[PDB]
């Protein structure tokens, strides 16, 4: 089940920014659910929504950037405005929303695993990360780089945490053909193999040797493979045997 | 059970999809490997057989199984002889392998089916070849007998008898046995004991070895470094080998392909021997042994070196390019479906001359009446005289003409 507010408190403040997902329009405006501050409905009247064909769009799926005007902190009533939000911090707001979404996505494995309420899990996550640091995505990033935030809280599920870490955390192939004619052979082959290994190396049938080289930062691959090939070439020519590289 | 290896070689001949492999299976217990990586190198088949005595009406003798239960006696069998089988296909394109098999063989078994065509020239050709290649121990066997009529088989036998008398093979036994229903092999076994003797063999004569098959020991499953040396299946005629000798393949190979060649033939030492089922020390000649030498697993894999002579360090034979052959011609051609007459030799024509086991191309230059001078394209070695069969071309594929001997 999907519930629970993004921040620490249930109800929004004055002047703060929220992102809304629209469900239905006309008659009132948009009494719609929020994706920045809880799943409970918040309404805009048909005046603050538009500035500059207006009725033609705004149905299901489309997102609106809005500022909160009036909050009733007693039973549950939210008032919003679209016109006031200037296009200077809109990008920043969008970024924030994205970060929030990512955080929410991150808090799903736990929900899946131990079959317990999501809100409590969220609360348990938000106490070290969302409280002291500020925004949560950056904190998460920091943790993944250098463990610094997970120290403050004890884990009821360490395995789940490990899984999460794992989730948060390129193979190139080469061909070598061997066909000797000299005295010794198997030993030579072994030697050749030893010059082209360092991760995963496997044998297929007989004439071909297949090795997979792991790339650190995308472009890397030729800077070792070629050397290995050269070494192989150096190896086999001395005794009286021939090897080919396509 | 003692680990005494092969003593004498027995061979099998016939036609494709007839019944040779089945016969072999019936004879033995463990299924063969033959028919790119596994076994595929030569058309020849290698299988083993057991000769065990249990003598403690007239036809009952012995059972192939390790323990006999079918006749009655529960006693332990006497060890007399262990034998190796060479299976050779009679296909119309490939016969070099068959020829090679023949050279090592000292016993021949003919197998022809009953419920098909009766007059076939291929069988006759085979018989002729057998007669040529120093043999008198010929046993005729009938394959499919179970799906035949009551007197037709008898008639066929009579016809066969009528055909075969004016040949080198004098007193040839004819036995009808089934391979699909598993019966009457006791008689065959008895015959094997009776008719075929053992020729004298000693340590005195210099070793001669012929390698027919090639094997590599690389199978998927294990990690990177799980390697074994290259195994070469070599059959011996005369010359006893012990562990600790250098083995060489005679003709040699090109080192660079520009640049002159002077590199000596490939030398290799024995790593692990493979005989019957597992490893042994002494190599008694008269059997096909998978000698695992220091030859590469990459070299011995496909059609590159099939049927070549093997020598040892200490004794040196000789390699020839121009060969000298004395020829004898036959009346009318063998192995043609109608029969055609043999023409006299003509200058400047490509003909295939088979010396012992090798299949090489030869060109005719000068022939008077008896002597023939030939030019070779692929390397060949000469020791004594060898068992020579000639093959000429008239239409499509190869045809036999007669027998030959080397004069020196």
């Amino acid at each position: 089940t999907s519930h629970c507010r993004f921040y620490e408190n249930k109800y929004p403040e004055i002047d703060d920014i929220v992102m809304v997902n629209v469900q239905q329009i006309a008659e009132m405006g948009a009494y719609v659910k929020l994706l920045e501050y809880d799943n409970i409905e918040g309404m805009i009247l048909l005046s603050e929504l538009s500035r500059r064909s207006i009725q033609k769009l705004i149905r299901v799926g489309k997102n609106d950037v809005a500022v909160v005007l009036r909050v009733d902190k007693e039973k549950g009533y939210i008032d919003l405005s679209k016109r006031r939000v200037s296009s200077e911090d809109i990008i920043k707001c969008e970024e924030k929303y994205q970060k929030s979404k990512t955080v929410h996505s991150i808090l799903r494995y736990c929900a899946e695993k131990f079959q317990i309420p999501l809100e409590e899990l969220y609360k348990t996550i938000a106490w070290p990360l969302s409280r002291k640091f500020g925004h949560a995505y950056e904190a998460f990033k920091l943790s993944i780089i250098d463990e610094t935030v997970w120290e403050g809280i004890e884990p009821p599920s360490k395995d789940v945490l490990d899984e999460l870490k794992n989730y948060i955390s390129v193979k190139i192939r080469a061909d070598v053909e061997v066909s000797c004619f000299s005295y010794e052979g198997i030993d030579a082959i072994k030697d050749a193999l030893k010059s082209a290994e360092d991760v995963k190396v496997k044998l297929v049938a007989a004439p071909l040797y297949v090795l997979t080289t792991q790339a650190l930062d995308k472009q890397k691959g030729i800077e070792q493979l070629e050397s290995a090939i050269e070494k192989i070439t150096e190896v086999i020519t001395k005794y009286g045997g021939v090897c080919n590289i396509t | 059970i003692i680990n005494r290896q092969a003593t004498i070689n027995i061979g099998t001949i016939g036609h494709v999809a007839h019944g040779k492999s089945t016969v072999v299976r019936a004879i033995s217990g463990v299924q063969t490997v033959r028919f790119l990586e596994r076994n595929i190198t030569i058309k020849l088949g290698y299988a083993n057989a057991k000769i065990y005595k249990c003598q403690e009406s007239f036809k009952s003798d012995k059972e192939i199984s390790p323990k006999c239960q079918r006749p009655g006696c529960p006693g332990r069998y006497k060890l007399v002889r262990h034998v190796s089988f060479v299976d050779c296909p009679g296909h119309d394109i490939l016969m070099s392998t068959m020829l090679s098999g023949a050279a090592v063989m000292d016993a021949a078994l003919l197998l022809i089916a009953g419920n098909e065509s009766c007059p076939q020239p291929q069988t006759s050709e085979h018989l002729a070849a057998i007669e040529i290649m120093k043999l008198k121990h010929v046993i005729i066997l009938q394959n499919k007998v179970d799906l035949m009529r009551e007197e037709s088989a008898l008639e066929h036998q009579k016809s066969i008898l009528k055909f075969i008398r004016g040949t080198i093979a004098d007193g040839a036994p004819i036995v009808p046995i089934s391979a699909q229903l598993k019966y009457n092999i006791d008689a065959v076994n008895e015959f094997i004991v009776k008719t075929i003797p053992v020729p004298p063999r000693d340590f005195m004569i210099s070793p001669r070895l012929i390698v027919i098959r090639s094997f590599d020991v690389n199978k998927p499953g294990a990690e990177i470094e799980d390697l074994k040396g290259g195994v070469a299946g070599g059959s011996i005629l005369n010359g006893v080998f012990k562990l600790g000798d250098e083995i060489e393949i005679r003709p040699g190979i090109v080192t660079k392909d520009k640049g002159k060649i002077q590199c000596k033939p490939i030398f290799s030492n024995i790593v692990s021997l493979f005989a019957e089922q597992n490893d042994l020390k002494f190599a008694v000649p008269g059997g096909l042994i998978g000698v695992g030498t220091k030859v590469d697993p990459t070299l011995c894999r496909a059609d590159r070196l099939v049927g070549q002579v093997v020598g040892a360090k200490g004794h040196l034979p000789n390699i020839y390019t121009d060969i000298e052959i004395n020829y004898f011609l036959l009346r009318r051609l063998l192995g043609v479906k109608k029969q055609a007459k043999v023409r006299k030799l003509e200058p400047n024509e490509v003909l295939m001359v088979n010396i012992g086991s090798t299949a090489t191309g030869a060109r005719v230059v000068a022939v008077k009446a008896d002597m023939a001078r030939l030019q070779l394209t692929s390397p060949a070695c000469t020791e004594i005289n060898e068992k020579i069969a000639l093959s000429r071309r008239i239409e499509k594929h190869w045809r036999l003409i007669g027998w030959a001997t080397i004069k020196k």
